[PDB]
């Protein structure tokens, strides 16, 4: 699987991954929303949201 | 899932000492980050040194800091001091089991400091306890540094782990239990403390 | 200055339920998470559980240690600013010091400060209270060491003072010992000037609350 791995509003970046899913995780900090993009479908902590998908480059927005 | 840390670490006064807690991406390596470092003086409640995203708690000296690399968390003590001798626990939240995991604790002891000879005080069983058909000989050791010692009991020629005193030195207690017959029939009981290549033996024998 | 104060029975029988209260000051229990951690004698810290506050959205109302989920329940009363722990089907493995804990999370779970109570020892056993016996400890450089031995008590919570707190310099109260008899004992000592040996009097005040026995011994 090929997944996005760029943070928040940074320039888009991609990476290969043995996993099947890509993920977009998001939470709040003192100025707004931080977003973490990667592969796999991690569990998250309370207060953190997450969206997983199972296609190439599906975790952009 | 579990997180591990070494059982023991030692450091000379003024040096930097690190204590590392090895976990997994589900906990220590989870983002957003939570790693807690808690300091426990034996016999008292833990106190928070580091919390959350490796942030330092109020009134905590700035020589404590927390960092994370991969799935390993590290407490760095920059210039250990005598009062830093204690047990350090790491904690982290695991998102797979939705739970807080703690490490097994790391005991930091300080070395190199000036050595204080142990003061020994031996107390025989009071007339009352002997009246109750039992004998308890009490060996109280106080004002020694470093904290490690060894207590050896003898007759005819249970201990507690040393704890910090109010003055900063260490103290320990030892009890020799023997049926009233066992001690009233002895010839000489003795408590020997061995500390830093020195030995002090104090004696108490059956009274009149 | 957040203050967490535990209260509850120090001795409980097996198969019964352990009920502990934590009074919280300086931290809002409506917005802030709070819970319980425990530490068995000589063992490591073990997370008991947490009840969640209003601050961090999108989570369960409580989280428990899966090893104890079937037996544990944590509730709270925000009006009384109190937290409550219930633990059923008690075993000797549940003997431990129970710490109330609080959180100051802002944006995500466990991102905030962690506050600790002083801890309360709960002993799971089918035995009953055994009051201590207070024996003196005196014998024969410029200072002399005296004390008293607290013997054969149960459960473990015991306190010692010297001259009703008026004496705090040179005093040391040692940790306890568990003799094979199954009972506990400790000692308390003080260093005094040799002269005061024949000038001032020194009495120790022992207290076993679980037996409500408060004793005063002279030396």
């Amino acid at each position: 699987r090929i997944c996005y791995n760029h943070q928040s509003t940074t320039r888009a970046t991609t990476k290969s991954c043995e996993e099947n899913s890509c993920y977009k995780k998001y939470w709040r900090d003192h100025r707004g929303t931080i977003i973490e993009r990667g592969c796999g479908c991690p569990k998250v902590k309370p207060g953190v949201g997450i969206h997983c998908c199972q296609s190439d480059k599906c975790n952009y927005g | 899932q579990s997180v591990t840390q070494p059982a023991s670490v030692s450091g000379t006064l003024g040096q930097t000492v690190t204590i590392s807690c090895s976990g997994s991406k589900s906990n220590i390596g989870d983002t957003p980050t939570y790693v807690g470092w808690f300091q426990q003086i034996p016999g008292t409640a833990p106190k928070t040194l580091i919390y959350g995203d490796n942030r330092r708690a109020s009134g905590v000296p700035d020589r404590f800091s927390g960092s994370v690399s991969g799935n390993t968390a590290t407490l760095t003590i920059s210039g250990v001091q005598a009062e830093d001798e204690a047990v350090y626990w790491c904690g982290s939240w695991d998102v797979n089991s939705d739970s807080e995991l703690f490490g097994g604790g790391t005991h930091l002891t300080i070395a190199g400091g000036p050595t204080s000879a142990p003061s020994v005080s031996l107390f025989p069983p009071s007339s009352e306890e002997l009246s109750a058909n039992k004998a308890t000989v009490v060996c109280l050791i106080s004002d020694f540094s470093p904290s490690g010692l060894e207590v050896i009991w003898k007759v005819n020629d249970q201990t507690t782990r040393p704890s910090k005193q109010s003055n900063g030195k260490y103290a320990a207690s030892s009890y020799l239990t023997r049926t009233s017959t066992e001690w009233k029939s002895y010839s000489s009981v003795s408590c020997q403390v061995k500390h830093q290549g020195k030995t002090v033996e104090k004696k108490v024998s059956p009274s009149e | 200055q957040v203050q967490l104060t535990e209260s509850g029975p120090g001795l409980v029988k097996p198969s019964q339920t352990l009920s502990l209260t934590c009074t919280v000051s300086g931290l809002s229990l409506s917005r802030n998470t709070a819970g319980w951690v425990r530490q068995a004698p000589g063992k490591g810290l073990e997370w008991v559980g947490d009840i969640s506050g209003d601050g961090i959205p999108g989570g369960e109302s409580e989280y428990y240690n899966p090893v104890l989920k079937p037996r544990v329940s944590i509730t709270k009363d925000t009006s009384k600013s109190q937290l409550y722990l219930t633990l059923n089907s008690l075993t000797s493995e549940d003997t431990a010091v129970y710490y109330c804990t609080g959180s100051g999370d802002t944006y995500y779970w466990r991102d905030g400060d962690r506050y600790w109570g002083q801890g309360i020892l709960v002993t799971v056993s089918s035995a009953s209270t055994t009051a201590p016996k207070v024996f003196p400890l005196a014998s024969h450089g410029s200072t002399v060491a005296l004390g008293c031995l607290v013997s054969s008590y149960f459960p473990e919570p015991v306190t010692v003072s010297w001259n009703s707190g008026a004496l705090t310099s040179g005093v040391h109260t040692f940790p306890s010992v568990l003799q094979s008899s199954g009972l506990y004992s400790l000692s308390s000592m003080v260093t005094v000037p040799a002269s005061s040996l024949k000038s001032q009097t020194y009495i120790c005040n022992v207290a076993h609350p679980a037996s409500s026995t408060k004793v005063d011994k002279k030396i």
